[PDB]
């Protein structure tokens, strides 16, 4: 009823949900793509896929279990889902995969087949997923030569050069008890899980701490992947944002909610209380846009992504959007701040109070790894309601006004002006 | 000349015309700029500048 957190060597964290009809048990490691290098980039993604390999999944399915794995920038997860009663069967599989097995999943035929699978996977993403590919390039240029610049799926070049040894090296260096948290969500009790874990013994690399490196840094820059054969222009643009556990974490998320998301083809989306919408609908400057406040351990990105077929008016799209951002520093109104509060609460509620145990597992593990605990919506909502117009203006004057930007784009971006023209729009002339 | 040689009439008309022509030049410069605008400037390589423009 408040999320329990116990440690006996292995940190166990659970979140009991009485309305849930299933249960998820897994392990979340405090290491992701941000802990790789340009040459082993994609190793985590390769691990995810061998864990989700047919051999491993068939074994789990026979037991009535479903496997899930997510590779993020700061973390990595491996979850098993089952009925509330088969919760102990999940632990056995989990125990087996990360303690008993090794040479079973890393066999020549399984590794090569899995490698070939992720290779075609990544190739398709880079070849067809334009909005996400652009967002990945935003991170790449914004944090270039820094941990946060590496794509989570890895790069084709490094992927084709990866061997079983690379996987093992990463596992020995990151899949450690000191860098992990065993999570339990859905319909399960803490005692049931802690005792079932405390039932077994061993340690498997005890006291071993993960590798350390240099911190993430934001660099005003841009990467342009022009492709005149594509039907649209896809653009992502952002300034240095807030890291997780930043004092302005919510103020930044609220600022992003002010401008929000938009889908020109959805009737209700066109009626939102967003001033930018009055400027962009007259000549239909875009098909959609979405503002974000991405937060990581060392840094973050605040900005937006947009897609448009109006290739001759991209300059107006960017101009109007950045002119609106200017407003956060000098003229954002009370009702805009109040509307943002309500919608932010709804966003967080939908994110944290989702009816999915695997989602809760990922969120719970990631947070307890970073701050040792998980913040409740009750506390989050209180912080949000305390945000004032002066807080937004103070934050904007620091993060937005006359600040460097990172830009990424693909498709028909001839109309996207030079860096300086876009950068100049981060402020307004004053007397 | 307005007479038998360069005299008063000549100087007075030359000043009137000296005032006028600069405005005709201004008009011709507008025409010059119009011709320039439809094709844009050339460049030192002598090839198309269409692949890489800046404002
Ligand atoms: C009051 C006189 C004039 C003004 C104000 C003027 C102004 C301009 C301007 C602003 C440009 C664009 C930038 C540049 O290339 O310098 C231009 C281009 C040009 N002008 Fe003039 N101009 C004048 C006289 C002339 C004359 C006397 C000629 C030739 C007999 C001429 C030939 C050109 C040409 C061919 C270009 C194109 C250059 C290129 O882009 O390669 N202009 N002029
Ligand atoms: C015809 C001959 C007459 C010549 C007269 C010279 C004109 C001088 C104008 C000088 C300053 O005009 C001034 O320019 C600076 C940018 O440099 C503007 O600054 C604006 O952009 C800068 C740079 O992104 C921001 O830091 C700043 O917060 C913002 O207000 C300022 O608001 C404006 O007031």
């Amino acid at each position: 009823a408040e999320v329990t957190q116990l440690s006996n060597g292995i940190v166990v964290a659970t979140e009991h949900n009485p309305s849930a009809h299933t249960a998820s048990v897994g392990v979340v490691f405090g290491s992701g793509a941000a802990n790789e290098n340009p040459y082993n980039n994609g190793v985590s993604n390769l691990w995810k896929n061998i864990f989700l390999s047919k051999e491993n999944s068939a074994v789990a399915a026979k037991e009535g279990l479903a496997l899930s794995s997510n590779i993020s920038r700061d973390f990595q997860s491996y979850i098993v889902s089952s009925l509330p009663g088969s919760t102990d069967k999940s632990l056995d599989f989990l125990n087996q995969s990360f303690i008993q097995q090794k040479a079973n999943l890393l066999s020549s035929s399984n590794f090569e087949a899995t490698k070939k699978s992720v290779l075609k996977q990544v190739q398709d993403f880079e070849d067809n997923d334009h909005p996400n590919r652009v967002l990945e390039h935003l991170h790449s240029t914004a944090f270039q030569n820094t941990p946060l610049s590496l794509p989570t799926r890895g790069t084709l070049e490094s992927l084709e050069n990866l061997v079983v040894a690379d996987l093992e090296s990463f596992a020995n260096n990151h899949f450690l008890n000191s860098n992990a948290v065993v999570v339990g969500t859905g319909n399960i009790k803490h005692e049931d899980l802690v005792n079932s874990i405390e039932s077994k013994n061993l340690s498997l690399q005890t006291g071993t701490k993960p590798v350390l490196k240099k911190k993430a840094a934001f660099l005003g820059s841009e990467v342009r992947l022009r492709d005149d054969t594509l039907p649209k222009a896809w653009i992502s643009l952002a300034v240095e944002g807030e890291p997780v556990n930043s004092p302005n974490y919510f103020v930044a998320k609220l600022a992003a909610q002010i401008f929000g998301s938009y889908n020109a083809f959805e009737p209700a989306s066109r009626l939102q209380g967003i001033k930018l919408l009055d400027n962009i609908q007259e000549y239909q400057l875009c098909d959609n846009f979405n503002h974000f406040s991405l937060s990581y351990k060392d840094s973050g990105l605040w900005g937006f992504s947009t897609a448009t077929r109006n290739v001759t008016m991209i300059d107006d799209l960017i101009h109007f959007t950045l002119k609106q951002w200017n407003r956060l520093t000098i003229s954002v109104t009370d009702t805009e701040v109040e509307r943002a509060k309500s919608l932010l609460k709804l966003q967080l509620g939908q994110l944290y109070e989702s009816g999915n145990p695997v989602n809760d597992a990922n969120l719970l593990g990631a947070e307890v790894l970073i701050k040792g605990s998980k913040l409740s919506l009750g506390e989050a909502f209180k912080k949000i309601d305390a945000i004032t117009v002066k807080d937004v203006k103070a934050w904007a004057g620091k993060r937005l006004w006359d600040q460097d930007i990172a830009i990424a784009g693909t498709g028909q971006i001839e109309g996207l002006l030079d860096y300086m023209r876009i950068r100049s729009d981060m402020s307004m002339m004053r007397w | 000349w307005g007479g038998f040689s360069v005299s008063n009439p000549t100087i007075q008309r030359f000043f009137a015309l000296h005032y006028l022509v600069p405005f005709i030049i201004a008009a011709m410069v507008i025409m010059h700029l119009m011709a320039l605008h439809i094709h844009g400037s050339s460049n030192p390589l002598g090839i198309t500048g269409n692949l890489d423009r800046i404002p």
